[PDB]
């Protein structure tokens, strides 16, 4: 592939703190917020 | 044959022809070899970094 033959030359990806799974948490948090107690 | 490197040879599962003798990955790096002696086709693979 060509993901891993960036790999074997020095070309990393580091991944992100935090996963899709916890900004989707903080997503819910500003939703549920929001409709029951507005601004 | 003076291809030199450092890796891990496996049995490579590529379809080799008998005219071609080396393989090469999407990069234009050398990804397959040919056994001078036993004319088996080997998957080369870095070691892990
Ligand atoms: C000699 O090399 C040939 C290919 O050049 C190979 O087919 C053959 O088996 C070899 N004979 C040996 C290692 O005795």
């Amino acid at each position: 592939d060509l993901i891993c033959a960036q790999k074997f030359n020095g070309l990393t990806v580091l991944p992100p703190l935090l996963t899709d799974e916890m900004i989707a948490q903080y997503t819910s948090a500003l939703l549920a917020g929001t409709i029951t107690s507005g601004w | 044959n003076g291809l030199t490197g450092t890796g891990v040879l496996t049995k490579s599962n590529k379809k080799f022809l008998p005219f071609q003798q080396f393989g090469r990955d999407i990069v234009d790096t050398t990804d397959a070899v040919r056994d001078p002696q036993t004319l088996e086709i080997l998957d080369i693979t870095p070691c892990s970094f």
